[PDB]
């Protein structure tokens, strides 16, 4: 009893622990494009302050912020993935369906990309089985549905107390979300950028586990 | 005539007329019988002493005393039928307002709550049009329930059933719960004033000896979160859901000492009467006490009630104020 | 009454235990009847009692 | 259960004060992991208003 | 709409006998015959005393045996003697059953004098076919 709260209490006192410092950069959001978002037409009211400003008519994040964020995003994923607890990612966008998925099964995470049913963790126990657990986090790579209102699950997530890390983009409406990123959802190297890190603060956040494990196991 | 006759149910069906019940299957034992015989595996066990019991039958006598016990059984059952009406009376009589629900219902998980009590608000009978039916009756009742502990929470609910309709609320309700700070765990923190949808709302923060004078359904929930002192008058539309949805966002639009203390970085002092000009502290600014005084206006510029006013000077002049009503 | 249907309580000045519920504890005044609903005769004969 | 109400407040504050009035008997985990590294602003609901009349955004143009 | 020996649909609740659950238009499809006897065939005669005969025996054991049958009640005629078949409910005491085993064989071998077979199945509670 006494050694796992050790174990588990452990991590927090040090705000780096799973050291994803060095997983990006200004640099490297930079070359993903996360930068950009949509028309000044199409933004959001919410965004108002994560912007950065309108070049053009086309409206450009703040990539200081969107690092900020991003790395307290990161480390909270990793420090559930840590204390071993489900992680749903979530997007309708059909461009990166399988990148998502092919993404979280790697993880030893669940996707869902799909048609989204309407009781799903609301009327959890009808829906999927007689008892059952929900997932710990859920993490989306787009905030919408593909008639452009806010996806389901960000309502019922937030209705259900469980945190959100998702990626908001100019247009979306961030206020219910947890953790957001402020940042661009739609070029593929984004997607791709955030997918990747989601994935490795899992993988790190796994591994790290299994070691404090295995000395845990010595000391005993 | 023996073909002629039928089976129990059928008789009571076509006695009730649903398109109340007694049993004749209660009472009789087997062999059980006027002509008062004695059947070896029936009325009596099988062997006595003596092997092998013969067919007997009872006396006169013994007949009489066994026919005025079937008798009196009948009467007990009667009797025990017609005590069946007792209650406990919620609000007045026939209203179903703040009788006891009884606690919810143990959720999935194993959760249970022996610590939530439960009120009903409002019953109602609603109507419908269905091309098929005509009117189609449901009932509505609007159920608060909370622990006292300063969590509670309301909700609808509706079935053809009034009975089922009790249920869907209790369940319902536990799933909408508010933490509901109190100070010093009695009153509210500050006075609260606040407008919703066509219904005022405005309570006034009490000290201790005053016990819970409201609305009957506000007291009904003050008691469910265990609020006991406070003011509350009701402008406007009564009707139930909106004042019971307009108190519970306003007990949760309540500023803490705490957080006043924060936004503002200062020390808050209670002022008590009772304990003359003893500068009593609440709450201290976590993080840095600021250096700074407050502008005292000679002139503050604050939305003043009539009411409140007109009470100040001795305005209030309504038989009904000051009246003596029975304990919270 | 409460005080009244239970004939075994005495209304007394000697009994503090029962006097005391009759008083408002931090306002140290008594309560009229309709707050508790004891009858004229016994809450007449209670203020004098707390008196 | 908990409390399902989306308006009121952050899941933070929800689930802290839920467990303050010691209906939910067991800490949550994501729980504990916030109040180590709390985001920059709490979730809070806001209804997403339209602006009228004079207001218009603070936006910088990029020249 | 047909009410013919049918058990209507309730709130869903109510527990149904497989028997009761199979509307007339069943009979030889799924439901099979409650009585078996020679009677309706081509060539054959008094089939209506074998009817009166079953009727009462329907309404005897009913009787008989308060409170503890389970489902209605199997008749068949084998060559002039009876074999009655019950499902039985368990409520009675060993004894009662046996002591009304003899009763209703030896008084009804000699109301119709023709030999009486009997069998009681018993079982713990009703059959449910189905809502319940
Ligand atoms: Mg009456
Ligand atoms: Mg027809
Ligand atoms: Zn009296």
């Amino acid at each position: 009893n006494d050694l796992r709260d050790r174990i588990l209490s452990e991590p927090l006192k040090h705000a780096d622990f799973f050291n994803l410092k060095e997983l990006f950069s200004v640099r490297s959001l930079f070359d993903a494009r996360v930068h950009l978002g949509h028309k000044a037409g199409c933004r959001h009211r919410f965004m108002e302050p994560y912007l950065f400003g309108s070049r053009l008519g086309q409206d450009i994040i703040d990539l200081e912020q969107t690092a900020a964020h991003l790395q307290l995003a990161l480390n909270f994923t990793a420090h559930v993935a840590y204390r071993e607890g489900i992680i749903l990612f979530v997007s309708r966008h059909r461009q990166f369906a399988h990148l998502i998925e092919t993404t979280a099964r790697d993880c030893g995470e669940y996707a869902h990309t799909r048609y989204f049913k309407g009781g799903l963790l609301t009327n959890a126990p009808l829906l999927l089985g007689p008892g059952v657990r929900l997932p710990d986090l859920i993490i989306f790579l787009h905030t919408l549905n593909n008639v452009f209102e806010p996806h389901v699950a960000v309502r019922d997530a937030a209705k259900m107390n469980i945190p959100t890390v998702g990626i908001v983009d100019t247009n979306c409406n961030p206020a219910l979300i947890t953790y957001p990123v402020p940042g661009n959802d739609d070029s593929p190297p984004a997607v791709r950028l955030f997918c990747r890190l989601f994935q490795v603060a899992i993988s790190r956040a796994k591994e790290k586990r299994r070691q404090v494990e295995a000395l845990y196991r010595l000391q005993g | 005539s023996f073909f002629t006759k039928l089976t129990a149910d059928e008789l009571w069906k076509g006695a009730l007329a649903e398109s109340r019940r007694k049993d004749l299957n209660r009472g009789q034992i087997i062999g059980e019988g006027r002509h008062g015989f004695l059947w070896p595996g029936l009325n009596i066990p099988l062997m006595r002493n003596g092997a092998v019991q013969t067919i007997a039958q009872r006396s006169k006598e013994d007949q009489e005393k066994v026919e005025a016990d079937m008798v009196q059984q009948r009467e007990e059952w009667d009797r025990r039928r017609k005590m069946k009406v007792k209650r406990e009376r919620g609000w007045s009589g026939n209203t179903w307002g703040g009788v006891s629900l009884g606690p919810p219902d143990p959720g999935p998980n194993g959760e249970t709550y022996d610590d939530f009590d439960t009120r009903i608000l409002e019953v109602r009978n609603v109507f419908n049009m269905t091309a098929k039916e005509g009117r189609k009756r449901s009932v509505r009742v609007l159920v608060a329930v909370g622990n006292g502990k300063g969590a509670a929470g309301f909700a609808i609910g509706k079935a053809t059933e009034r009975a089922d309709a009790f249920r869907k609320a209790k369940n319902r309700a536990v799933h909408y719960l508010h933490y509901i700070e109190r100070y010093e765990d009695h009153t509210i923190y500050h006075d609260i004033s606040l407008k919703f949808k066509r219904t005022h709302i405005k309570m006034k923060k009490q000290p201790r000896g005053y016990g819970l004078h409201c609305h009957r359904a506000i007291m009904t929930i003050c008691r469910l979160i265990g609020i006991k002192d406070l003011y509350a008058k009701v402008s406007g539309s009564v009707n139930m859901l909106n004042l019971t949805r307009g108190l519970f966002l306003g007990l949760s639009r309540q500023e803490t000492h705490q957080q006043l203390a924060d936004k503002k970085s200062l020390h808050v002092v209670e002022f008590r009467e009772e304990c003359g000009p003893l500068p009593i502290v609440v709450a201290s600014p976590q993080g840095a006490l600021r250096k700074d005084p407050e502008p005292e206006d000679e002139v503050p510029d604050i939305t003043l009630d009539w009411e409140d006013v007109k009470a100040a000077q001795g305005m209030k002049r309504s038989v009904w104020s000051g009246l003596k009503r029975a304990a919270t | 009454c409460p005080i009244c249907r239970d004939q075994k309580l005495h209304v007394d000045f000697r009994n503090v235990k029962l006097l005391e519920q009759f008083v408002c504890a931090h306002t140290g005044i008594i309560f009229h009847a309709p707050y508790t609903g004891v009858c004229m005769k016994q809450h007449k004969k209670l203020t004098q009692a707390i008196q | 259960a908990g409390s399902r109400l989306e308006t009121v407040g952050s899941i933070f504050s929800r689930t802290r004060d839920l467990i303050r009035a010691g209906v939910l008997k067991e800490k949550p985990l994501w729980l504990d992991i916030y109040n180590a590294f709390p985001p920059l602003r709490e979730p809070v609901f806001r209804r997403p208003r339209l602006r009228y009349g004079k207001a218009k955004a603070a936006v910088q143009d990029i020249f | 709409k047909n009410r013919a020996a049918r058990v209507r649909v309730s709130k869903g609740d109510k527990p149904v006998t497989y028997e009761e659950a199979h509307a007339p238009h069943y009979i030889a499809h799924r439901k099979g015959w409650l009585s078996l006897h020679t009677g309706n065939l081509d060539g054959e005669d008094h089939a209506a005393e074998r009817t009166v005969e079953d009727v009462f025996l329907r309404k005897f054991m009913l009787g008989t045996f308060p409170g503890c049958l389970a489902d209605q009640l199997v008749l068949k005629r084998r060559a002039n003697q009876l074999e009655i078949c019950a499902l039985v409910l368990r409520q009675l005491p060993p004894h009662k059953f046996y002591f009304l085993v003899g009763y209703s064989e030896t008084l009804l071998s000699h109301f119709y004098k023709c030999p009486v077979h009997l069998h009681l199945q018993t079982v713990p509670s009703k059959v449910v076919y189905k809502y319940i």
